[PDB]
């Protein structure tokens, strides 16, 4: 008796941009998350009348 | 020096010194970081590392 094949998985990469899904977001690489305490994003709207 | 009175006359004489070291020590003491000792080989990973 003896083997016929030995087959296995190549895993399907897939990352994030490649993905519709960054439609929905804006991607910035950011290298010292670690270092940050606080983001801030600051709005000031001017209603008229 | 010899003279012509009395006195008894003088052999010749000898001196001898000993004279020997004296050990010192010296100690100081530095700490140094835990921190400051590991991060002089970590990488480089930005320009605020």
């Amino acid at each position: 008796e003896a083997l016929l094949g030995v087959y296995t998985n190549v895993v399907e990469f897939v990352k994030f941009l490649e993905t519709a899904l960054a439609a929905a977001c804006v991607n910035t690489e950011f290298k010292d998350l670690r270092r940050m305490i606080d983001g801030k994003i600051q709005f000031k709207i001017s209603m008229p009348t | 020096i010899a003279h012509g009175d009395g006195r008894r006359p003088n052999k010749q004489r000898q001196y001898i010194v000993m004279k020997a070291c004296n050990k010192h020590h010296i100690g100081a003491e530095i700490e140094l970081a835990a921190a400051d000792i590991e991060l002089l080989f970590a990488e480089k990973e930005t320009p605020l590392d």
